[PDB]
């Protein structure tokens, strides 16, 4: 299982953990995948969206030269740099085992990722050599680079009112983005409020459900200003953390939910990344990932169905679609049939999708292990 | 170019959803004017007589200013760039050139980009230094033959052969232009002043009563302006506060001059070696690679947009900066924004940008941003409090004069003072038709016409003051509750307090050019005169004083005072949550033609919560009943419109109507209507106004309005799309389709006749 | 588009509009709605001796406009002359 952008503003902190701890194992593809991106950064289209530059080796050596937490989280730098930490994890797992990428690759049953991960989840099921590895590594990394870059070019950050800004911050939420979290609510409910909001809006700026991480966990997209208009409606229904309801009839109580903005920099899984899709495809036809080069099953994002059931069609022109236009119906693509263990290589210590999913499947007896960290604050995950 | 735009934006730093395609707006920065007109703005620097080192030049000042009403720059635009040299004078720092650019689009000027450049160094080519200033509009008040005699005695004052309107009483407007040529930075080698002397008529006419022509050489000052500065005052000026309102706060806005100036140089057109190369700038003695003058400007100007105009570019109608800080690349710049003033409904905004390390000023200028979407609404009768707006009377020389012109009228014409009536409320007041000035007053009391036609079709024209003839010494008004209670007085009072109050804000400069205005009942009249010059204030009070009179004479009463009709409020929320607006109409419209009396919803206030009906005492007693039934009967007219057809609940109503009807009929003849469930009668209303009843007296009141309003005085432009009437709940429009919405509701014989000719009006 | 014409038109339209106001109900609802919905004003200002139209326009914000304002992100500020005196004249202390 492979994570993604999930309240991760410290992804580059994980890279330092990697670099520091396992130098021998990783330093080589760290060096090279760096210089890959450095060259990508200079291509005329990418210069604008990479103002402070892309020199991962530099920030790692002289920490005081690391860009601001805001820079790193932006899609262009977020995506690829993150994949690198997911690779270096898989790389370190196999390497410490004493095996090759095809060995540990064969001791699995299936693999999926949370949006930004389904790239690395597919391309990791392509490698068997350490040579055949560093091949798909340059492939995935550069794919991410363009997906993030071209997505930000389609729907870029437009500053909102300082007023409506501060409102969000003070009212429990955060700095308005196009990605809104809505935990502890029902789909039926979450929709109805999305419906009323969309009612008074122009079709240009409607609201969508972009992911479904569980029965009671959602994410919503649309323009930031449009998402805000939802939150306003939302707080008028929800109850203060102060209120006591231990003395009120149950079907009488107000709803106990959390709404909040996420550090995601662009409208993914929405009709808003339409124009970008074409662009991304064109940069990446030099490479092609056929359904047949898939060692272990890669389960689709929107439906659980294996990608190997494709007629050698580029998983590339499909990875792009699942990420930039398609819902992520995570809990269905996660229904790993009869499983005992699931391994989170994804980004974020006790925050990676491993914890989320471990909840999705606590009853069934699925154990979870977070490969990224040695120990954390959670005792429900190894 | 759709692209050229986004290139500029992504360079300087602005990121407004107007600058980008999404949202319902796509617009270009007005900073683009300097990119577009970069030709016209630059070329004038070159000529032979203005010759200096273009290398040692610097961009000194730059102001944009958008013509009134003109929408901002869009992409599919075609712009014609015109410029001329407004002044070239050699200050100490160097020699300076003032460039006035005008960006036209579709033959019409959209925004003027002025700009100053500095050929820095030592210059004595005073041979070619000069300036065209537009002299401050000034207001000279002639008051004595002495004053006038001097204003004529002047050489430069040239009176015109228009009309010989005595310039004695009135005041004059002096809008002048002038050209000065320098010789010493201290002594003008030669100066010329041309201008136009204006007078406003009582009718609001603007005439060029004369003009100004003066010229002299070797002058130390402007003798024309000087004369004006003393005997008169400036006008149309800013209005700042004692307390400058911080906008961003003490959380200082922070900017950074980017690393490579090239980024800008490209999207601007100014490749000037100063900002990019090392050796070029080094030759001109600079701190080196100086950040773009205009870049700094455009950057802070974005904050001004998002921070004051809050995202709606249209608002920011002006921006002007003096750059004084040479910003090096990668500097931290610090911006502060205050709301230091107001001009013509526009917020003035002081802007200040400084070097975050040495607090040396970088930028300094003001921005005339527009204030948020407003709507002014003037209240109706009922809220009249004793002494209202009298505190403001004392504290405002503006509001003062209003009330005065009003009183001045009333006293000398109707023989009373509304100010008195307002200050201390008389339960009774009498006027006296004394000597010369007294006989003329009863004349007006006599000349008060009142219309009511016979049931056979003959127009009765009757006196309002029946007891006034030419043997009458005095008339007396009365009211046990105070004269500020009966409308003839009540109305003109409320009108005044509002007109005054508003005219004051106008004076501080708070009134918005582009906003809505409406009134309720009376408020509509004041409203009009408030924002549109529908009529002079004496006309206004007259009109409204008449309105109150005809409103009171409409109804009939007996000796005890006992009136025939009465009004009453209704809350459909207190019957059933199903009960529609249309449900209340149906209950009423039915009771109307069923029991044969008079009854109609007169007021439509809140969608569910506030309605008001007038009519017969019994018609308010049968409608009082029916709702008590339907409230305590727990009905649902939605479930009863699917169960029973329209005739079934309609014939079901004609039941409860006649029932509740004859119960009110056998009860006493003057029905003292009382508080029901939603039926709370309005205490103090004789006349069923805002109903079909007063249709009768619509005839005289119109012909009176035509006496009081003058076609000449009216600006279509003012009510064209801003004024919301009470008959037409949608914005007053002049279209032929509107007269149909009006005629449908009203049946104006002047409208049918002016709708028939519609072609005639091309 | 004749100036001479536009005058005599708006004139009699006005003259009539006022004249018949006697005998027409006052549709303050729809008038309120042109201000709140059509021209989406963020600043309704009242002018009079009381906040009668103010608590009237507040009430139309509760019964109808609850969802519209919360969705559209419309900021609304209702100011009477008397009560909300200083905010009209932009007078605040440091």
């Amino acid at each position: 299982i492979f994570g993604g952008q999930g309240n991760i503003e410290e992804y580059f902190d994980e890279l330092r953990e990697i670099y520091t701890t396992y130098p021998s194992f990783v330093e080589d593809l760290i060096t090279s995948i760096a210089e890959l991106l450095q060259s990508l950064a200079r291509e005329w289209d990418a210069v604008k969206q990479y103002p402070k530059g892309l020199d991962i080796l530099q920030w790692l050596h002289n920490p005081e030269s690391q860009p601001d937490t805001d820079y790193l989280v932006s899609a262009p730098v977020s995506f690829p740099l993150i994949g690198l930490v997911q690779l270096a994890h898989y790389m370190i797992t196999c390497k410490t085992l004493g095996r090759e990428p095809g060995e540990l690759l064969e001791r699995f049953s299936g693999t999926t990722g949370h949006s930004q991960g389904i790239v690395v989840a597919a391309a990791i099921a392509t490698a068997r050599t350490w040579d055949e590895f560093a091949t798909a590594a340059k492939r995935a990394v550069e794919l991410l680079f363009w997906i993030g870059l071209r997505s930000q070019q389609a729907y870029p950050r437009t500053s909102l009112a300082p007023s409506t800004l501060q409102d969000s911050v003070e009212n429990g939420e955060g700095t308005p983005t196009p990605m809104l979290s809505i935990r502890d609510l029902t789909r039926s409910a979450v929709q109805e409020h999305i419906d009323a909001t969309n009612q008074h809006l122009p079709e240009d700026r409607h609201i969508g459900i972009s992911l479904v991480n569980s029965a009671r966990n959602f994410v919503v997209t649309g323009p930031p200003i449009s998402l805000y208009g939802l939150n306003l409606r939302l707080r008028k229904v929800k109850a203060p953390t102060g209120l006591d309801q231990n003395r009120i009839p149950f079907t009488q109580r107000k709803a106990r939910f959390v709404n909040r903005f996420l550090p995601i920099t662009a409208p993914f899984h929405s009709p808003y990344l339409a124009g970008a899709h074409a662009h991304i495809l064109g940069d990446v036809d030099d490479m092609k990932i056929p359904a047949s080069s898939l060692v272990i099953p890669v389960y689709d994002t929107k439906t659980g169905q294996d990608l190997r059931e494709l007629g050698d069609e580029d998983i590339i022109p499909e990875l792009v679609r699942m990420i930039t236009y398609d819902p992520v119906n995570w809990e269905t693509a996660t229904v790993f049939p009869d499983a005992t263990h699931i391994v989170d290589f994804g980004p974020g210590g006790v925050s990676g999708i491993g914890v989320l999913t471990n909840r999705n499947k606590d009853g069934t007896g699925v154990r979870v292990i977070l490969a990224g960290a040695i120990d954390g604050t959670n005792t429900e995950v190894g | 170019n759709a692209q050229a735009v986004a290139d500029f934006v992504h360079a300087v730093g602005n990121t407004g959803e107007a600058f980008v395609d999404r949202g319902k707006d796509f617009f270009a920065p007005m900073d683009f004017a300097i990119v577009v007109g970069w030709k016209a703005i630059t070329k004038p620097i070159f000529p032979r007589k203005i010759d200096g080192d273009l290398l040692k030049l610097v961009h000194l000042s730059n102001g944009y200013r958008m013509v009134p009403g003109a929408e901002p720059l869009k992409v599919g635009d075609v712009l014609d760039t015109t410029a001329q040299i407004n002044a070239v004078i050699n200050q100490d720092s160097g020699k300076m050139v003032e460039v006035c650019g005008t960006l036209k689009r579709d033959g019409k000027p959209v925004m003027y980009v002025t700009s100053q450049f500095l050929y820095r160094g030592v210059y004595t080519d005073y041979e070619n230094t000069f300036q065209r200033k537009d002299e401050v509009p000034m207001q000279l008040h002639i008051a004595t033959p002495q004053d006038l005699a001097v204003l004529r005695s002047k050489e430069w004052f040239k009176l015109d052969d228009q009309h010989d309107i005595e310039l004695l009483g009135q005041t004059l407007v002096f809008r002048l232009q002038s050209l000065v040529r320098f010789k010493n930075k201290n002594v003008y080698s030669s100066v010329q002043t041309i201008g136009q002397v204006l007078l406003e008529l009582p009718t609001k006419e603007i005439i060029q009563v004369a003009s100004v022509d003066y010229e002299a050489g070797e002058s130390h000052g402007n003798p024309v302006i000087d004369y004006l500065q003393r005997h008169g005052s400036s006008i149309e000026q800013p209005v700042n506060f004692e307390n400058p309102i911080p906008l961003s706060g003490k959380t200082p806005l922070e900017l950074r001059a980017p690393a490579s100036n090239e980024n800008y140089a490209r999207v601007s057109g100014d490749y000037n070696p100063i900002h990019v190369s090392r050796v070029f700038s080094s030759y001109a003695n600079l701190p080196g690679t100086i950040t773009h003058g205009m870049y700094t400007s455009a950057a802070v100007r974005s904050l001004v947009e998002t921070w004051a105009a809050e995202n709606n570019i249209g608002r920011v109608r002006s921006y002007h900066v003096n750059m004084v800080g040479m910003v090096l690349p990668n500097d931290a710049i610090t911006v502060k924004l205050e709301h230091v003033g107001m001009i013509a409904g526009r917020k003035i905004i002081k802007v200040d940008a400084r070097n975050k390390d040495t607090d040396e000023s970088v930028l300094q200028g003001e921005a005339e941003v527009e204030q948020p979407v407003t709507a002014y609404v003037f209240t109706g009768q009922g809220s009249q409090e004793q002494g209202m707006g009298m505190d403001l009377y004392a504290t405002s020389p503006v509001a003062k004069e209003v009330w005065d012109r009003a009183d001045k009228h009333f006293r000398e014409n109707y023989g009373f003072s509304i100010i008195d009536i307002v200050k201390n409320n008389p339960k009774e007041l009498t006027v006296h038709f004394g000597g010369p000035r007294g006989k003329i007053i009863r004349q007006n009391y006599m000349s008060m016409t009142f219309e009511t036609v016979n049931a056979d079709g003959s127009i009765k024209t009757e006196k309002i003051f029946k007891e006034v003839d030419e043997n009458s010494t005095s008339y007396t008004y009365r009211s046990p509750s105070g004269l500020l209670s009966a409308t003839q007085f009540t109305q003109p009072a409320l009108t005044l307090m509002e007109k005054a109050s508003f005219e004051d804000m106008r004076s501080k400069g708070l009134v918005q050019r582009d906003s809505t205005f409406a009134g309720h009942s009376l408020g509509e009249y004041s409203a009009l005169v408030a924002l549109a010059d529908v009529m002079p204030i004496e006309s206004l009070v007259s009109v409204v004083f008449y309105r109150g009179l005809t409103m009171q004479v409409a109804v009939e009463r007996d000796e005890q005072g006992r009136s025939n009709y009465a009004m009453c409020a209704v809350n459909p929320s207190r019957i059933s949550p199903t009960f529609t607006e249309q449900a209340l109409q149906y209950v009423v419209e039915n009771i109307a033609e069923v029991t044969g009396w008079l009854l109609e919803i007169v007021n439509y206030n809140v969608a569910n919560m506030q309605y008001v009906a007038a009519g017969d005492l019994r018609a308010l007693d049968t409608l009082a009943n029916v709702l008590n039934i339907l409230k305590m009967q727990k009905i649902d007219i939605q479930a009863l419109m699917q169960s029973m057809s329209l005739e079934d609940v309609r014939a079901h109503l004609v039941e409860i109507i006649q029932e509740c009807r004859k119960q009110t009929e056998a009860k006493p003849q003057p029905v003292q209507l009382e508080r029901g469930f939603a039926t709370i009668p309005l205490r103090g209303i004789d006349v069923p106004f805002h109903s079909t009843f007063l249709r009768s007296g619509v005839k005289p009141f119109r012909s009176f309005l035509l006496k009081k309003i003058n076609k000449t005085t009216i600006d279509p432009s003012k009510l064209i799309g801003k004024y919301i009437p009470n008959v037409t709940a949608k914005p007053f429009e002049i279209s032929k389709e509107y007269f149909e919405e009006v005629h449908r509701l009203t049946g104006s014989p002047k409208i049918a006749n002016i709708l028939a000719n519609w072609d005639k009006y091309e | 588009m004749r100036p001479e014409v536009e005058q005599e038109l708006a004139y009699t339209l006005l003259v009539e509009l006022l004249a018949y106001q006697f005998a027409m109900p006052v549709r303050w609802i729809e008038t309120q709605d042109v201000i709140l919905a059509e021209k989406r004003t963020e600043r309704i200002v009242e002018i009079g001796p009381s906040d009668t139209l103010g608590g009237m326009a507040r009430r139309t914000l509760q019964s109808k406009y609850e969802a519209y304002d919360a969705a559209t992100s419309v900021q609304r500020q209702i100011l009477c002359y008397c009560k909300d005196a200083k905010e009209i004249y932009y007078d605040v202390e440091p």
